[PDB]
RNA sequence: GGUUCUCCCCGAAAGCUAUUUAGGUAGCGCCUCGUGAAUUCAUCUCCGGGGGUAGAGCACUGUUUCGGCAAGGGGGUCAUCCCGACUUACCAACCCGAUGCAAACUGCGAAUACCGGAGAAUGUUAUCACGGGAGACACACGGCGGGUGCUAACGUCCGUCGUGAAGAGGGAAACAACCCAGACCGCCAGCUAAGGUCCCAAAGUCAUGGUUAAGUGGGAAACGAUGUGGGAAGGCCCAGACAGCCAGGAUGUUGGCUUAGAAGCAGCCAUCAUUUAAAGAAAGCGUAAUAGCUCACUGGUCGAGUCGGCCUGCGCGGAAGA
RNA sequence: CGAUGUCGGCUCAUCACAUCCUGGGGCUGAAGUAGGUCCCAAGGGUAUGGCUGUUCGCCAUUUAAAGUGGUACGCGAGCUGGGUUUAGAACGUCGUGAGACAGUUCGGUCCCUAUCUGCCGUGGGCGCUGGAGAACUGAGGGGGGCUGCUCCUAGUACGAGA
RNA sequence: UGCUGAAAGCAUCUAAGCACGAAACUUGCCCCGAGAUGAGUUCUCCCUGACCCUUUAAGGGUCCUGAAGGAACGUUGAAGA
């Protein structure tokens, strides 16, 4: 793995913890530990997290690989936020924030309340369309994957997460 | 599966050369659907004088001379059919008991090499089920003497109720695939067809090349031989002619004489669009006596399924040699009994059918490209984009060939969906 | 999504993956080009 | 159908021929008992033989593919096959070269079997003849050689061997025919064969090296696959190696063919040429030619492996039954 | 062959899923209603009649649906005899005849007191470590598991309309 | 159908992790159910007298006392062969 090559580089506004197999990190967007590792070991010693292979196992290569990739993704949490974006458009389909309980009007008979979890914070200028703020790309991956799943983009509207003036491949049947 | 016996070795072609009622029998058209086929005989000999026998439909002493050529192959050309419930149609279906390959495979074979389209492809299998089921289902007399009818004994059906129930189940299987591919070609044809369709076929003497017309007349062409290819049987495509556009005719593969009855009703796919069409046009020059059989065939046919009102316009046969002249405008009275000057190299001249073409649609002024100096922006090249037809002639102050042509609710549509800011047009 | 047995790689765009212990493709391009089990 | 007490010794056959015969019977082969004979009989070594099986070969009998031009037709003007325009765009009948295929082909030809000699050693003379007494003539599986069948059958019919029949004991869970091995009797004895040593269930949680991660082991084929292990090579390269990417691509590259689209979805002349890292009358694709890559491509800050193919070990999917 | 009773129906069922409906998805020439195909899924449900003995088959009409197979082509010590399984008689055909028909027609005897296994219920004896009376915890096991129509959301989403 | 993600600097639903997802599975609902010999738990009630032979936790026989409770028997039941 040469991304397990490459040590992450670890600025001074961010503190990293280590407790044997458990990374801790320290930022300020916030606090935050997901992951503890199992065949991958870690220590710096020149504010650079270094990701070795243990023994032999022809599979701690790879594993470094990711613990590289999610120590990457967590030190990025810890300075600035993650996913923005998300659009979800149609007739009468609005959004507005309550706290942590946001509201998708999307056509449904009844309305529909989606409970944000901890470490989420989201936000709505225009009613079609929700931007989040979170330290976790994980957890808010998996938030904006439960937004867009609540209604699926039809090949015959157009919908979905899409940055600036960006195309979904739009289905041209039945043009009579 | 369907096997059946050998094939690839040289036999005669068995037909009787001497009906002395007939006549005619000018035999090009049958060799030319044989070359087409393939069906090959290295030496040819003839008959001389025989007459039919009505007995046996062969003779013995020609059958023990093809006898050599049998000990090699194992058949010989036997024709006919339509074996049904009675026990005598039976014996007549037993009485071919002689080794034989039908007419009705030897003719079916070539689209069963070379099946272009699908629901014809179901239709000839289907067809190829019904002539193994007439010595099948109305032959179940050498069985029942062979094996001593050891398990009709239980159920009052007749005997080989299985195989028949197998069979059956075959067809409906095949038959309902058949429906469902008539659904989803009904689908089509509601994407497609819009509330009128003008369609003919004909058929007649072979040698018609009706891909490379197709091909040759489109403005697209396609690399293709002289003989012919897997592109064959008859399927509905655009035509086009010099001025009107979107017609809509069957491309029907050359048809053969005197005994085709239960052949087009094999042929029924095909056929199936000839009777909903409204103009029934057909090509076939009037020097055949062969022909009086099917002439009488397809009145009857006119006959069972009615719309048969519509007089048909003549478009006559083998022209292919003479070539003698131009045409010319000659009016006697408005049925007009003239010439047809038919000719499939050069265009010139189709001019009763381009009289009638034209004579369906005019108005061709109804089209009007805007006068304006150019702009930048928004809805323009749109209407040069949307649609013309024909061809230019020389005009000045671009009155250019670019046409919108819809009914009366586009028309009402007219004045709602544009602003009209050119408040010309009252 | 196809079951079949043999499991081809069907444009360009098409890209194969073992998921679980079966082996199926997945296209960015064209999503009838995907299929399962060869 | 049944056929009644004991011990000891030997020990089959289910084949050939004939049969108003096919489930019976007669003769012979096989069994037992008794006389007689002889380096008689087996085995191994050496010696003398005949073969046409396996395999091969295509000269013959046939079959089969390709390449080498005519005596005459398919015929070429052919009622100019002109004793000269014929003599081709097929067989040049045949013949030559290369490649195959045969139970009823052999210009070749094994291993083995078989017959006959000489020699030792072993074998209760096993071998042969005659005489007394039978049984049997319904066979089965497995290996090898086949006919038939579908190179199906616990199918049928043969040759040969082993087993069961008529052979127990050990193993393969259970099992007549598979493997090991032929039980005179007794022992609370040792070694071993096939098979095995985690518990049932006796004996290695033995040693070394490697493989697989699927419960393969412990049901199954064409085919599909960056599963993984080994090997031998090839292309790129510190004239920066493979990735991803800001940016870059014009005047005959608008001549002809629904011409204020020929040019990117319909093909032929056609890229001579220019600011040839890059000039594209654009194929794979594409939304409404005017978004983008392989595009004949790269100055590039970016830096030690990269990409295909060949063979082989073990795996994965194809893989659904009451 | 020192007897394993042959179809169909009735009564009662059970299993496999190669799934008829209901359930969850993918793809679609999936605009919506409606379809086609493929994957997962056996929990439950999975017609009444006219015709002739029918399995079949035709048809009327219904239902969301009227599944395909196995269970001695399930089930006769559970039932039936409409048909082959007889003996009487007749027609057609064959046979100079007795007779025959993988043809037809009329008629034509179906026993069992349940020992064992198996089930459905129900008790007696003992055990449960002094003997009783009564409540329970729940290891296990069974049952149940279907679905139509109408209305609101809404004539909204979609569609040029219908 | 997915998120994050390397192996395989790009990608990727998976190998490490994680989140959805059906009348199928386990519970939920209703019955039997400690013969659940793995024979269970809780509350209550009742019995606290002697002598011989002893082949010994020993074990048998004699006199007295024989409780809590059960069984028997009659009257029976919308329980029942």
């Amino acid at each position: 793995s040469r991304v397990a090559k490459a040590p992450v580089v670890v600025p001074a506004g961010v503190d990293v913890k280590i407790n044997g197999q458990v990374i801790t990190i320290k930022g300020k967007n916030g606090e935050l530990t997901r992951t503890l590792n199992d065949a991958v070991e870690v220590k710096h010693a020149d504010n650079t997290l270094t990701f070795g292979p243990r023994d032999g196992y022809a599979d701690g290569w790879a594993q470094a690989g990711t613990a590289r990739a999610l120590l990457n993704s967590m030190v990025i949490g810890v300075t600035e936020g993650f996913t923005k974006k998300l659009q979800l458009v149609g007739v009468g389909y609005r959004a507005a924030v309550k706290g942590n309980v946001i509201n998708l009007s999307l056509g449904f008979s009844h309305p529909v309340d989606h409970q944000l979890p901890a470490g989420i914070t989201a936000e709505c200028p225009t009613q079609t369309e929700i931007v989040l703020k979170g330290a976790d790309k994980q957890v808010i991956g998996q938030v904006a994957a439960d937004l867009r799943a609540y209604r699926r983009p039809e090949p015959y509207k157009g919908k979905g997460v899409r940055y600036a003036d960006e195309v979904v491949r739009t289905k041209e049947a039945k043009k009579k | 599966m369907f096997d059946r016996y050998d094939a690839g070795e040289q036999a005669v072609l068995v037909h009787i050369y001497f009906t002395q009622d007939k006549d005619m029998e000018d035999l090009q058209e049958f060799e030319s659907l044989v070359s087409s086929a393939g069906v090959e005989a290295l030496q040819v000999i003839t008959g001389s004088r025989k007459a039919p026998h009505p007995k046996y439909f062969v003779g013995e002493g020609k059958a023990v001379e093809i006898a050599e050529a049998v000990k090699a192959t194992g058949a010989s050309v036997v024709l006919f059919d339509h074996a049904l419930s009675p026990a005598q149609e039976r014996n007549l279906e037993r009485l071919c008991e002689c080794r034989v390959i039908d007419r009705t495979g030897l003719i079916l074979d070539i689209f069963a090499q070379r099946a272009r389209t699908h629901e014809g492809k179901l239709q000839v299998e289907l067809a190829q089920l019904r002539h193994l089921a007439t010595r099948l289902v109305r032959g179940w007399t050498h069985l029942e003497r062979q094996k001593g009818g050891i398990g009709l004994r239980g159920p009052g059906e007749t005997q080989l109720e299985t195989d028949r129930r197998l069979l059956r189940n075959r067809i409906v299987q095949i038959q309902s695939r058949l429906e469902r591919v008539e659904k989803q070609r009904e689908q089509g044809r509601q994407s497609r067809i819009k509330a009128d369709v003008p369609t003919v076929s004909l058929v007649g003497y072979t040698n018609a090349g009706k891909s490379t017309l197709f091909n040759r007349i489109t403005e697209a062409r396609v690399y293709a031989a002289d003989q012919l290819f897997a592109t064959l049987d008859p399927t509905l495509r655009r035509i086009d002619v010099a001025d009107v556009g979107e017609t809509v005719l069957a491309d029907t593969v050359g048809f053969i004489r005197h005994l085709p009855h239960d052949l087009v009703a094999a042929f029924k796919a095909t056929l199936q669009e000839t009777r909903q069409a409204t103009l029934l046009l057909h090509v076939i020059d009037a020097a055949d006596v062969r022909v009086q059989e099917n002439i009488e065939a397809v009145n009857t046919v006119l006959e069972e399924i009615d719309a048969h009102e519509i007089p048909t316009l003549l478009v006559m046969n083998k022209i292919d040699m003479l070539e003698d002249f131009e045409p010319r405008i000659d009016r006697d009275e408005e049925n007009k009994p003239n010439r047809v000057w038919l000719s499939a190299q050069t265009g010139a001249g189709i001019p009763q059918l381009f009289q009638a073409l034209t004579e369906r649609l005019s108005g061709e002024v109804a089209q009007h490209t805007l006068r304006l100096p150019p702009q930048e922006g928004r809805l323009r090249s749109r209407f040069y984009q949307l649609q013309a037809i024909e061809k230019e002639w020389m005009e000045e102050d671009g009155s250019v060939s670019l046409q919108v042509r819809m009914p009366i609710v586009d028309w009402r549509r007219l004045c709602k969906q544009e602003p009209a800011l050119i408040d010309y047009l009252i | 999504m196809k079951v079949r047995a043999s499991v081809k790689k069907l444009c360009r765009n098409c890209k194969i993956v073992k998921r679980d212990g079966v082996i199926r493709v997945i296209c960015s391009a064209e999503p009838k080009h995907k299929q399962r089990q060869g």
